[PDB]
RNA sequence: UGGUAUGUUC
RNA sequence: UUGGGGCCCUUUGUUUCUUCUGCCUGGAGAAGUUUGACACCAAAUUCAAAUUGGUGUUAGGGGAGCUGGGGCCUUUCAAAA
RNA sequence: AUACUUACCUUAAGAUAUCAGAGGAAAGUCCUACUGAUCAAACAUGCGCUUCCAAUAGUAGAAGGACGUUAAGCAUUUAUCAUUGAACUAUAAUUGUUCAUUGAAGUCAUUGAUGCAAACUCCUUGGUCACACACACAUACGGCGCGGAAGGCGUG
């Protein structure tokens, strides 16, 4: 579906995601999956009561995500286009 | 061309007042 | 469905927070498609008491799994 | 450290933080008007930002971003509340503010070119090395 | 060589090595025992089970433990 | 019982309940009715709409008389005291100043207050049937 | 604002929503997309929450309550459907329904022209 | 199936290997770069008007405009505005790629220089620049570029470069001025500087 | 009977 | 066709449908309108041109015909009484 | 562009409104440019339907913002834990108080945070339309100018 594909558009760009525990993480999005598992790199990590640290990589299980904030240019991505026509797929 | 260029200026003709080396 | 992408974290020391409070650090030996993970020489960071020679963690209870090594 | 001759890189940091974070855009004018008077090594760049950022003004009310209302009416004879045909009145206003910027540039260019030509051309080492190093 | 967690639970079965099972918290007990058989869903049956509050706790004999609760299986 | 007459009001509020409440806010801000929306307004037929004398407003949609409206008050004196509140400074609803004066004809509800202080209704309805001619 | 009685979440593309989550937080933004799991994508959504200090002014007893609301700004976020609890509509779209129709017919024309071109180009 | 709206091309049944191979393809990557270059260009240069809601001017307004005068309007020709808007767009582009990097030039001999300014030895982005390089699969481009790479190590001490001034440095470059205002400068400098 | 990808030759 | 009055020109790349000529003592002239044209972006050959790959634009108003729908009136026909 | 070399792939099924009635290939199946009733969609088209659409007779106002200023506003409240030595109060192993030493962690802030409230400045948005400068109304108020926005309902 479109939202999971939008998360695939954001690979290599700084995203910020808040987990269900309350933690916030902002870092490059290295890899993402159809399950929403994400791996952030060079990540600045804010714990729920507010302490900030630096992590080299993190793998979060995507079940725990509340939201993800992607770069703002991606509203112009072509998967949002309503009227669109395909080139008649091959065999 | 570009909107930033190095400045260029004329020499002041070297008497004893405009000599930077003068010590007397 | 699809196995998680942890082929780069194998045989490296790793700290993951079980539930919301516990923090377990061990060497990752294997993983499942539910993100079950089995890591040798675990320890529960608080003094911190070792768990056992071989543990498995149900990935229902894992939130995040940052790696305390090179990758 | 803001009056340093090489402090242009600081003011770039401050202006990019203002232009990303602030929603109002009055703070950018109020910082850049101060930067316009400092005799920095890279003073022209901020004159070019002010000239472009004047050139993109699209109506009369934006000119209250630049300075105050009373200073425009009294010093430069521009009325922001001018109701009428506002096209050529705006072109006249932009010509007047580009002139007042030209005189301020001319002052700062004299300052910067004097400081460079006598003094800062001559200093080569700007950093501490070690207790055993000598200076020419 | 990788050991998947099915293989680790099956090795706990095959050597009868005694496990401590951490249930998830807000219940507040742990199950010590030995793993006799395990499910695809990680339900396990335990022979000579003891439950322990959080080492004086009660014995249970042989139980089927539903896998939705289990957090760690450690040895 | 003397109704004031208002010209130069805005004619775009439309619905009478919305028009009365918005006007009444511009009259006395932080009124009881104006600051609680979705209260019923009193209908007082032959309950003060507002204290300090205001009893009803009465507007019409008739294309002869759009902007004009008529506020009727409790007594003859409050009608003159209301002009006193302006003190030669013009009240403004929205962006337009409201010229105001006592009406050439007293309000019908004002006549009901003074008469109690139905044959009149017979006369008025016969007037209406004559004007239908 | 009045919303059509038979307006499902597929109709409400580009309206401005008011999404409510489990932790008591409201997300306000232009709706871009949705999914089977009901996980949205919101364009300019701004998070709001009631602080624990302001909260006891909501409890049942002045006339009107005034709640200072801690809001953060985030932009082009995707929410997760598991957390969503209910959605309400705040504002209509920018473009009118007629003007939206005009834009859609235009875009269909331009897309058909481009694939006709791409076909005839791959032939030569 | 999988369809890439950037590349406008269908492919067969997507496996993570096939799809991940496509997304790092070269043809795909230039087309995707072009797509977002065009969309950023559009959200800059979209030239579209707000609605103008025109109010009937009062008479008290319309007397005071009768006093002042008509004021002359300057309008360029077609060819003139073609040239001048090319020039203005070029100025905004080169003023956007301008960056101030003087402080890296000034500290070029200092004792801890390699660890802070090389940017490959930093402790925060040192690993990331290493990961960023490429697969570098075509080495023919690497042999075509016949420069030496000349990397700065982290192990430098201040023993190398004892006396920096022994012909090793060049003067600081003069401050750049605006080319449109280049007659603003004072004509002659104060002192007679040879060379 | 295919697709995407890769690099060489002309 | 010429003159007068009012309002508008921020239409800010001075009408924004495109190109070319052009304008404030003015609101104008020529050519064009979808398998086409025009604007712009990116590269590398070692400036420009060249090409390949992309993103857009091709509008607003009025009229004649031709045609879909409603309301009202006339005539004619049939069955409800 | 061709061609060649490899490397990676080459699939969850099923369906297209419902109910009833007549016909065709005793139970059910299938079908009918068949026929009723309901539903849904599109497109026309209407309702005395409902709400909303900004001064110029003036220098305003409405709606929403500010990740804006006054502002260190005004009022409260916060800034580690263990070990050892020394004085010390004391019903007291020395519970309280002060000074130094070793170890352990430690988001920045204290011009902060939190509570309250006000002024000011500025941004976006709108028919800044037409006819009017008018004595109305109890069945309470000709909803009897042209458009636009959004819904409600009805017909084809
Ligand atoms: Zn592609």
């Amino acid at each position: 579906g479109i939202p999971v594909k939008l998360l695939n558009e954001a690979q290599g760009h700084i995203v910020s995601l808040e987990l269900t525990t309350g933690a916030t993480y902002r870092g490059k999005l290295v890899e993402s999956e159809d399950s929403m598992n994400v791996q952030l790199r060079d990540v600045i990590a804010t714990e729920p009561q507010g302490a900030v640290t630096h992590m080299d990589q993190i793998f979060v299980r995507g079940s725990q995500i509340k939201f993800i904030v992607v770069p703002d240019l991606l509203k112009n991505a072509p998967l949002f286009k309503k009227n669109s026509s395909r080139p008649m797929p091959p065999i | 061309m570009s909107q930033f260029i190095y400045p260029v200026q004329q020499q002041p003709s070297l008497n004893h007042f405009t000599d930077p080396n003068n010590t007397t | 469905v699809s196995t998680p992408e942890l082929k780069k974290y194998m045989d490296k020391k790793i700290l993951l927070n079980i539930n919301g409070s516990r923090k377990v650090a061990g060497i990752l030996r294997g993983y499942d498609i539910f993100l079950n993970v089995v890591l040798d020489d675990a320890m529960e960071i608080n003094n911190n008491h070792q768990l056992g020679l071989q543990t498995v963690i149900r990935g229902n209870s894992i939130i995040s799994l940052e790696a305390l090594d090179a990758i | 450290v803001g009056l340093h001759f090489f402090s242009g890189e600081f003011w770039d940091l401050y202006l990019e933080q203002i232009s990303s974070r602030c929603t109002s855009s009055k703070k950018y004018w109020n910082v850049l008007r101060k930067i316009l008077e400092i005799p920095l090594h890279s003073f022209s760049k901020f004159y070019a930002l002010w000239l472009q950022r004047i050139d993109d003004i699209m109506d009369l009310k934006q000119l209250s971003q630049l300075t105050s209302k009373d200073e425009l009416l009294k010093k430069l004879k521009i009325d922001i509340n001018y109701s009428g045909r506002k096209g050529p009145y705006l072109q006249d206003a932009k010509k007047k503010l580009k002139k007042i910027t030209k005189e301020m540039y001319m002052v700062v260019q004299y300052q910067v070119l004097e400081i460079y030509s006598i003094f800062e051309s001559k200093i080569y080492i700007n950093y501490y090395t070690s207790p055993e190093t000598l200076v020419s | 060589a990788m050991v998947p967690p099915i293989n680790c639970i099956f090795n706990f079965l095959q050597q009868q090595t005694p496990v401590t099972i951490w249930l998830f918290e807000q219940i507040g007990i742990r199950i010590k025992g030995k793993i006799v058989g395990f499910d695809e869903f990680m339900n396990v049956v335990i022979d000579e089970a003891v439950e322990i509050p959080v080492e004086k706790g009660t014995p249970l004999g042989k139980i089927l433990l539903k896998g939705d609760n289990i957090t760690l299986i450690t040895s | 019982m003397s109704a004031l007459y208002f010209q130069n009001l805005p004619s775009r509020p439309a619905n009478k309940e919305n028009y009365t409440r918005l006007l009444l806010k511009h009259i006395n801000p932080n009124n009881k009715y104006a600051i609680n929306p979705s209260l019923p307004l009193p209908h007082n037929k032959l309950l003060l709409d507002d204290q300090m004398g205001l009893l009803e407003v009465s507007i019409s949609r008739s294309s002869k008389m759009t902007n004009q409206a008529f506020l009727t008050f409790v007594t003859q004196e409050e009608a003159d005291r209301f002009l006193e509140k302006y003190t030669t400074t013009a009240l403004k609803v929205q962006g337009r100043k409201v010229r105001m004066g006592k009406a050439r004809t007293n309000s019908l509800l004002g006549l009901s207050i003074e008469m109690q202080k139905y044959n009149l209704d017979i006369k008025k309805v016969l007037k209406a049937r004559k004007l239908k001619r | 604002i009045q919303v059509a009685h038979s307006s499902r979440l597929a109709n409400l593309i580009d309206y401005k929503l008011r999404v409510l989550t489990q932790d008591g937080r409201v997300y306000i933004g232009q709706l871009m997309a949705f999914d089977k799991h009901m996980n949205l994508v919101l364009n300019e959504c701004i998070e709001e929450r009631v602080p624990k200090t302001q909260l006891d002014k909501l409890r049942p007893r002045g006339t009107t309550l005034n709640i200072k609301v801690e809001k953060r700004v985030l932009g082009l976020t995707i929410l997760r459907g598991e957390q969503i609890l209910s959605t309400v509509v705040e504002d209509k779209p920018l473009l009118s329904k007629k003007e939206r129709l005009v834009r859609d017919k235009k875009e269909k024309k331009q897309a058909q022209k481009q694939t006709k071109l791409r076909k005839e180009k791959e032939k030569k | 199936r999988y369809y890439c709206e950037y590349c406008h091309s269908y492919l067969t049944h997507d496996t993570l290997s096939v799809r991940k191979s496509h997304l790092v393809g070269k043809n795909h990557l230039r087309i995707t770069a072009d797509y977002y270059r065009n969309k950023a260009r559009d959200i800059i240069n979209k030239h579209n008007h707000k609605r103008r809601h025109i109010g009937k001017r009062g008479r008290k307004e319309r007397e005071n405009s009768s006093q002042n005068e008509t004021l002359k309007v300057t309008c360029l020709s077609n060819k003139e505005k073609r040239h001048i808007m090319h020039v203005k767009k070029m100025n905004q582009k080169e003023l956007a790629q301008t960056s101030i990097d003087t402080l890296k030039l000034l500290y070029d001999g200092s004792p801890g220089y390699s660890k802070v300014f090389v940017d490959a030895n930093r402790f925060d982005i040192g690993d990331l620049v290493k990961a960023s390089k490429l697969p570098q699969r075509a080495n023919e481009k690497s042999a075509h570029h016949s420069f030496k790479q000349t990397s700065r190590s982290r192990d430098e001490t201040c023993e190398s470069n004892p006396f920096p001034r022994l012909n090793n440095p060049k003067k600081l470059e003069p401050p750049k001025i605006l080319s449109q205002w280049s007659n603003t400068i004072p004509k002659t400098s104060i002192f007679y500087s040879v060379d």
